[PDB]
């Protein structure tokens, strides 16, 4: 039962193959849900679930408060380069907002903006601030607090109409979202010297919470586990793998554990 | 859906 | 700038057999600025038919990127994805290790 809405927006001075001048993806739950950029000028869909819930009033909505904010972080990125003292050259102005809703039903805001690839305000939800991070940023700081009513405006989306919007979205999509499927797991062998390293991969699962670790005889090895990070296939599953260097002898004691909410038991694997 | 009425920085 | 340079992960859909249609994924994640060159590529060149899922990025604003392409593996093939990007001094090779 957690839930997400997030935002991304991406200007760049600079575009390049794969780069548009700017790009806004929406993300439900870390699923891509919506996308636009400016060679298109068009919001699409990227699931099956919101083609069929929205008509063209909303795609045309989101379309035209996506255009107006491309148009504006055209001139964020003159603004800043101008503040900073930068050249001409390759900039880069990110925005990534949106909402949570948690298992107790509380909410959590997220606010965040970047600059050149660094922090340049962020949302501090103690404070109920931006925190500027230099000189630069305390200007637009001042300029949504203080000089005008944005922070308000934002704050009032953050818990509200995201909100309101995460929950529809859930309703929605609740088949796609809440789905299951099964890691198909193997145990390699790697090359190695005087060492056998093992290696398990877990193929194809969502949700993309998993456990995986090494057993030996039962126990679990993790100071000698190397895992990498969870990473996506073109499906919408995800992957994940996990190493252990072990004596050529115990090879027999050895077993890959995963731990999943597709597998009623947690599986264990050998070599 | 977006935040609307985004100010300049 | 704040350059930062990508790692990269790759990997089959599923676990691989030779002679068997499978795809291939090229995971790049953690770099900086957004421009960058991914190639899949067949024994050093560039495969057919391969696709690009949707540029994203995290919390340290560094970006992240899915390659893909179908592929049927066998013993003597080599894949490897090329990932060219500002914040390397040349271009890095990945090779994806068929694990059969």
């Amino acid at each position: 039962e957690p839930h997400s809405l997030r935002y991304f927006y991406t200007a760049v001075s600079d575009p390049s193959p794969g780069v548009p001048q700017y790009v806004a993806v929406g993300y439900v739950d870390g699923e891509a849900f919506t996308y636009y950029d400016s060679e298109t000028r068009r919001t699409e869909p990227r699931v099956d679930w919101i083609a069929a819930n929205m008509d063209q009033q909303y795609w045309d909505m989101v379309t035209e408060i996506f255009q107006n904010t491309e148009q504006i972080y055209r001139i964020n990125l003159d603004t800043l380069r101008e503040r900073y003292n930068q050249s001409r050259g390759s900039h880069t102005r990110q925005w990534m907002y949106g909402c949570d809703l948690l298992e107790d039903s509380s909410i959590r805001g997220f606010d965040q903006h970047g600059y050149d690839g660094k922090d340049f305000l962020t949302f501090d939800k103690d404070a109920m601030t931006y925190t500027a991070a230099d000189a630069g940023a305390q200007i637009t700081k001042r300029k949504w607090e203080q000089e005008g009513t944005f922070a308000e405006r934002m704050k009032f989306y953050l818990e509200n109409t995201c909100i309101e919007w995460l929950r529809k979205y859930v309703s929605y999509g609740k088949d796609v979202l809440e789905r299951r499927e099964r890691p198909e797991v193997r145990v390699s062998r790697m090359e190695a010297d005087k060492i056998l390293t093992l290696s398990c991969r877990a193929h194809g699962f969502y949700p993309r919470p998993i456990s995986i670790s090494w057993l030996k005889d039962g126990m679990v090895q993790e100071q000698e586990t190397q895992r990498g990070s969870t990473v996506p296939n073109s499906d919408g599953t995800y992957h994940v793998w996990a190493t252990i260097d072990v004596l050529p002898g115990d090879w027999d004691k050895y077993q890959c554990r995963v731990e999943h909410a597709s597998l009623p038991q947690p599986g264990l694997f050998s070599w | 859906g977006p935040a609307k009425g985004i100010e300049y920085d | 700038q704040a350059k930062a340079a990508p790692k990269v992960q790759v990997y089959s859909r599923h676990p691989a057999t030779a002679g068997t249609e499978n795809i291939l994924n090229c995971y790049v994640e953690g770099f900086h600025p957004p421009k960058i060159d991914i190639a899949l590529l067949k024994n050093g060149e560039p495969m057919k038919d391969v696709k690009y899922n949707d540029m994203s990025f995290g919390d340290d604003w560094t970006f992240q990127r899915l390659v893909y392409a179908p592929f049927t593996p066998t013993k003597s093939d080599v894949y490897t994805c090329r990932v060219d990007h500002e914040a390397f001094t040349e271009p890095q090779s990945f090779r994806w290790e068929p694990d059969f």
